[PDB]
DNA sequence: AAAAAAAAAAAAAAAA
DNA sequence: AAAAAAAAAAAAAAAA
RNA sequence: UUUUUUUUUUUUUUUUUU
RNA sequence: UUUUUUUUUUUUUUUUUU
């Protein structure tokens, strides 16, 4: 008769000091953490984009009613939940004639038209960070659909319409923000499609994006981007400990150079003096030879190890009691012998592996829905199935389509209780400041590693990154 | 003394305003009355809604939009409020709030167009901010303000008619338990009795070849027909291992690793599963890395098993239930089973472009919701089964293997309803 | 008979098309002309500095009144002049203890001393671009008194209290403003002294900088320079014809490399499409070989004129019809030959010097003030004298202390109309962002491109530096 | 109608802040009305006040200061307001404005303690807000928002009672006319006659070598006395150069450029300025490229010229008034002035200390404005004066120059009064 | 050149 | 090595 | 890339056996 | 360096003459 428990949900604090499951919810009613008093929004792009761009702007001024409010809460404004005024006035904008996409753009080269493009964008972008008086705080860059699907790898373009770098990757937003590191600008890629895709219509006279049902949602979502790249905290925790640092490995691949050297990111997430907490990238990036090792030298685990207990301690005075390292990918002894090398007595290590890999899945008896997020089938001590996707009763639908896929946890090294590690990844669950989503499949400490390293992967000439998420998600 | 709000409004439409303006009022330190606000209804709030104006409400807030301008009961609450007013000889009684664009000023009631209404048609933190600025303009009695009665009445109120509540449920898995397994697995003494370069896939019963020892669980003289050179084969010469303690991982020798004799277990497993399901006469797609194996139209009775449909017709395409089966022997042992769905354009034949499949596929799965799925799943595993209650995976002449024809069961204290 | 002339007073617009000839009332009234929603101002320094500082922005954040109402414009506070709220909550700061300038202010070596504190300035505000999620508009960096008078040139450390780099110069101010440009932060360098002297007393037990009659007048310029620094425009011109660049040239002195290599900077103004204007530093920084040169080669005053021209037209579209360059010395024909090359016909090139050399004074009959700020002796159709200081009606007091001494305007080549150009230096004395003044002794041009070529010259890695106001003063 | 307003406020103390809410209301579209809105006065205001409080005021604001809160008219205008409160029947008629933090709301008067009063102690714009707010509350009268008419009664009120105006006024500089000079410039033959290796300096007429002539303006024997060779030279091998012309700058030739020409004048006329001050037996202070002259204690009746004085005594220093002279002949002929101030300590040595000289010099001349500055200028140039209206540059036996006592003229058509 | 456990990059689409 | 007509860097101080 | 989720395509590496 | 203004210190260069 095995047993199956289940976490409490974990809960988020918000401004006031008052606490809500639903980040939506909660920043509807209490509003975000700190006060933001206003927004300068930078436009750059075509100047017909720019219409749509004031349009969807004014549009999120006023409020916005979804198709069901029991399912995701309507969105009513930016002001009215953040606290912060930011409409379509004031905002700078630089012009990006039509011409100058067509000249690069109907390039027969994939590498080299998107390289010329990312240019495009950023020397103008530098030009107006340098040049203007005006202070911008993020810039909204616009760029068409035919550019969207003419500007990434495997896009072939059309022998009819083609008209007319190597050391950069074809991914065009991954490099454009990798570029813009040296100059700290947080920025926002957009297309006009994800702006108000009402002028688009397919061939049989509908948008190709339908967004009418999820209108509120994606306002939502996008306000909170924004937001979160203006410098403010929409949300923060309350059941994380004192003293608990947890860093999130994640491994990429890197194309531009010989062997893929198998770059290495990591995302790091504390509690400060009192009652603040950090959530920043700690990212050093660690290259590895060999093609296929995802396994780190010792040298750069002692490197990066230490790089974090420090940033730890010029932020709070004393080594972290107990370090719960996240990745989805086990680890040998060679990384663990220099970890424990660096670390002191006092700190507790542990390492914890995330995995969607196995296929287990659960079947109710009865019902077209699917299981509770936060139930955990304990394996053992040392691993657990936990169930961070699915149906939760508060937004009413299941978090996923088909059946969920758990998420495997196992502590590969330390003692650690399971019961707290179990609870603590239900926890990051819900630090998705780049999609204002009631929760997320995974810890975001590996989502937004991930995210760090594809965009560190996408220029070569990176010397000491920028490793605040402003300028990366 | 008068002290509580009275807020009209409509409530089958104007629930989300009202909602926030009660619960950001009560928040700021304000006694807030409203019909929504409490949970729950008996046949005396028509009494209690007119004592409470003439009583207790100080003050009146209206909703003013294009459902709530013309009903009959806000008109009613609405003059009940205006009789308030005369007696009360308050002018600033009536505060109405404008919330909808369609309405203009020149179609709101008429009780209402001598009265100045705060405008909430643009900004609504702009309008909450009149209201409060109005409000100690008025000396309007208050509390300290405090956040945390308005969360309490948010979870009683609010989102409390459907949570999460403690109740036992009976719960299934895509794993399936494994009954049995043969007493001792056999490592025969070939040599050059096996030629070297010889594949053992299409030998009869499962067999890997590690070092120089055939690893299987059958008898030695079983493999006759495929090497006629095994029919003077000493038994003797078997190191027969017993398979319990290896399940165990009790055994280890330097001949054999524990981790790695467990690991030809489980390429044997995947290889009887895949001479069984080639017994049970069932056509196959290849996957990437795995084998999908679904029916054709026609081998089942109507293509359906039990009451319970397994193939489908959708415009020109056929749709087809597959599986796929993978064992593992890590958490326990078990035939772990997948879902996959497959399309052909005549039954028969499988469409060789992959784009195509996957949109069927997709379009399918996308009205496909919890319980179609499980019901197929479930019949699927019942066709394949051998018994009622298992089903034998033939891997010897005299060793068999018998697996659970019924999913794993799993218990969970805490589910809902619908 | 000879005869004066006076130019009628200049008129600087502000918010809402309004015109006032005083820019402190003109501001008081009409406000700025842009709108900041909020300044978020970032300190960094002793934590005992914090103090100094919250108390001052709080007494700032209240109306202050001076000494004499006519004489200067009481302060009325922050937000009722810019329509923009700033107080002390929050502001993000970063801890710097009194010890850490213990270690390198005690240091024998002027310039590693300085170099020291500059550093342990800079990496600190870089890390906290680099790593908080707070954005910062602005940085107030605070520093002690002890350190200011001795982290400058020629200041000997006494030998009882000295406890214990050469590429860059010893002056802080220039090189911490100059270090700061490859990051283009907008930062402000603040004594204590200059935040709330009471504290500080005298032998005598009075203030040093006994600033009680003048607290209305500080309260006043800080608060626009903070204000220039967030990204704000304070006021702007209304009698500047179209199609008018001026262009305005500064030679420095490099000490760090051998020779003095005469550095020049320059900085321009001119109108936009419709009403805007531009002020911004035209910088490319071409150094002069020989001592005492001062007269750049062909070569280079071809790139600094194409430059200029070009800067103009992507912004304008068109070449400038008439370029009015200012510089406080004058030209050969050298510079000239290459201007004309690279000018078109359409444009006409002038070129005026300004010198404060010539001690002309004038002496009134009777009368213990001083002449009228705007007249003009025609010496003839060439030359000129302005006298921009001295006493204005509307301030009650001569802008200078002793008898003011006059502007010597030559137009070196070229035509010119005389009345014109005289005109021009007056409208330009007005544009001190720096400085809340009725008006300054020089025309801006000349004053910002000495600041900007005072700020370029501490730091010799510079490679495109920025070329806006904001990093600089 | 009643369109107007009346703002109460203590003249003499609070008119800072009455302007500016006046402005600024005034700039929003409001009718306001105020004693410091009008320049001039007359004895009737005494009744306008009250006439427009009973009739044109639609609305008391008051300006609640501890300079206003027990002024008698303050008061007097404050009843006035009241009654009319009283005869209006309009509660929201008296909008007291409170200003000073000193002034609790315990301590205002008796008529305003029972009224809401609007905080301007804090924030100036959110007070005014404030009232906005109130004001579009209460449906006030008011037109269309234009700061013009605000910026129109700013100059036509503020500033207006002293800025620029025309008049003509005399000039004078620290220029001096030069009446006349030598009628040639001679350039004598020396070569040899002449040592090589000889300063010119010393020599008793201003002299300089230009190439390998002498550029003097004196008569070729007047050098006998320091050139004893000089005795025997023919007059005939002189160059002598109509220096009119020179002036005029029509003259050019190979052997000198008229710039060049020029350019000997004026050390010329240096030198023969440095000769003649030496002949007036005055001192001599050492400056970084110019040289200044002052006056002991004792050589000036009371070290006093005229009715001015030039020499005074300050703690145990000595201040004297010192000059220097510049000739410039691109503008006009002119020996240009200028004025410096030195120290000494006993009155006939000079402190070498350049700090404490330039801290004495600033300190003696922070409290020296403009008319002691022209007196003691004027008064040493007279004293240098040869004659009543002009004084001579010995440079020759039979050659002078005049330059005038008086300095140079102008004529300014704009000025002011204190 | 095979075998299973582990690996990331990439595209296509659907709702949230 | 002077002359003057020009050149920028630097420190000290007082009010604005 | 507003997202998130669920798939389908390939390719790769380690431990081991010849 | 919140400024601005007014000085006093040095040093330097060019055109020219020996």
């Amino acid at each position: 008769m095995k047993e199956l428990i289940y976490i409490e949900e974990p809960k988020i604090l918000f401004a006031h000091g008052q606490k809500c499951t639903d980040a939506r919810d909660g920043l509807a009613l209490f509003g975000p953490l700190n006060n933001l008093y206003g927004i300068k929004s930078g436009v750059i792009g075509t100047k017909q984009g720019l219409k749509i761009f004031r349009d969807y702007l004014d549009h999120i001024q006023k409020p916005i009613y979804n198709s069901n409010s029991i399912t995701r809460p309507m969105f009513p404004g930016f002001e009215a939940v953040f606290d912060c005024k930011w409409e379509s006035t004031g905002i700078t904008f630089k012009e990006v004639t039509n011409e100058d996409i067509g000249k690069f753009l109907y390039n027969s080269s994939t590498h080299k038209r998107t390289y010329d493009l990312v240019s495009l964008f950023i020397d103008k972008i530098i030009s107006a960070n340098k040049n203007e008086d005006e202070n911008v705080d993020v810039w909204f860059v616009i760029v068409p659909d035919e550019i969207y699907k003419y500007c990434r790898p495997n896009s072939v373009l059309p022998k009819e319409m083609v008209q007319t770098t190597y050391n950069y990757d074809a991914q065009f937003h991954d490099q454009f923000k990798a570029r813009l590191l040296k100059h700290t600008i947080p920025t926002q890629i957009f297309r006009e499609s994800t702006l108000a895709w009402r002028d688009f219509k397919n061939a049989f006279g509908l948008p190709i994006r339908d967004f009418s049902k999820i209108e509120g949602h994606l306002a939502w979502t996008i306000s909170t981007a924004a937001f979160y790249k203006a410098g403010g905290k929409p949300w923060k925790l309350s059941d994380v400990r004192n003293g608990v640092c947890y860093l999130g490995l994640v491994y990429k691949k890197v194309e531009k150079s010989k062997n893929p050297r198998n770059a290495c990111c990591a995302a790091q997430m504390f509690l400060d003096n009192g009652d603040g907490t950090v959530f920043k990238g700690e990212v050093g990036p660690w290259y590895n030879p060999k093609n296929g090792q995802y396994h780190l030298e010792p040298k750069e685990a002692k490197a990066l190890l230490s790089q974090s207990l420090q940033s730890y301690k010029e932020q709070i005075g004393e080594y972290p009691k107990e370090v719960f390292i996240h990745a989805k990918t086990r680890f040998n002894h060679q990384e663990w012998d220099a970890f424990l090398e660096v670390t002191p007595k006092e700190t507790n290590l542990v390492g914890v592996t995330i995995s969607k890999t196995k296929p287990l899945k659960l079947y109710k008896t009865e019902g077209d829905y699917t299981i509770l997020r936060g139930n955990a089938y304990v394996v053992n001590e040392r691993s657990a199935f936990l169930w961070t996707v699915g149906y939760v009763p508060k937004i009413q639908t299941a978090l996923s389509m088909e059946v969920p896929n758990p998420l495997f946890i196992e502590i590969n090294k330390g003692e650690a209780d399971i019961k707290q590690v179990l609870k603590d990844i239900l926890s990051l669950t819900k630090l998705n400041y780049n999609a204002c989503i009631f929760a997320d499949g995974e810890p975001v400490t590996l989502r937004f590693a991930d995210k760090i390293g594809e965009i560190l992967t996408a220029s070569t000439d990176i010397k000491t990154p920028p490793l605040a998420f402003k300028y990366y998600i | 003394m008068r002290n509580k709000i009275f807020i009209s409004h409509a409530t089958p439409d104007d629930n989300d305003f009202t909602r926030w303006l009660a619960l950001k009022l009560i928040g700021l330190g304000y006694e807030v009355w409203c019909d929504i606000l409490f949970l729950d209804k008996g046949v005396d709030f028509w009494s209690n809604i007119e004592k409470v104006i003439r009583e207790d409400t100080c003050k009146f807030l209206l909703v003013s939009s294009s459902y709530s301008n013309q009903r009959e009961g806000v008109l009613k609450e609405l003059a009940v409020a205006a009789k308030v007013k005369k007696q009360l000889k308050d002018d600033k009684f009536i505060i109405p709030l404008a919330i909808d664009e369609q309405l203009s000023y020149d179609d709101i009631n008429i009780d209402i167009v001598r009265l100045n209404a705060i405008d909430f048609k643009m900004s609504w933190a702009r309008g909450l901010k009149d209201i409060l600025e109005a409000f100690e303009k008025q000396k309007v009695p208050k509390e300290v303000a405090d956040a945390s009665k308005s969360n309490l009445l948010y979870q009683q109120i609010f989102l409390h008619d459907k949570s999460v509540i403690e109740k036992e449920e009976i719960y299934d898995s895509n794993w399936l338990s494994i009954l049995s397994f043969p007493e001792e697995l056999r490592f025969h003494e070939y040599n050059w009795m096996l030629p070297k370069r010889f594949d053992v896939r299409e030998l009869t019963f499962p067999a890997v070849r590690y070092k120089n020892y055939l690893c299987t669980f059958a008898w030695a003289y079983d493999f006759t027909y495929h090497l006629p050179k095994t029919e003077t084969y000493h038994k003797s010469k078997t190191i027969r291992i017993p398979t319990e303690e290896i399940l165990s991982g009790s055994y280890d020798s330097n001949f054999i690793r524990n981790a790695e004799c467990k690991r030809l277990i489980v390429q044997l497993l995947n290889k009887a599963f895949e001479l069984r399901m080639k017994d049970k006469e069932v056509q196959e797609y290849e996957m990437s890395n795995k084998t999908a194996y679904w029916l054709e139209k026609g081998k089942l009775e109507k293509d359906k098993f039990e009451k319970t449909m397994l193939v489908g017709k959708q415009k020109d395409k056929n749709w087809h239930f597959a599986i796929s089966g993978a064992s593992k022997l890590y958490p326990f042992p078990v035939l772990m089973i997948s879902s996959h769905i497959f399309f052909t354009a005549d039954g028969k034949k499988l469409i060789d472009s992959s784009s195509v499949q996957h949109s069927s596929r997709r379009r399918q799965g996308k009205n496909w919701w919890n319980n179609t799925w499980r019901t197929k799943l479930l019949a699927f595993i019942k066709y394949l089964s051998d018994d009622d209650t298992s089903f034998y995976l033939e891997m010897g002449s005299e060793e068999k293997v018998f697996v659970s024809n019924e999913p794993v069961k799993f218990k969970g204290n805490v589910s809902y309803n619908i």
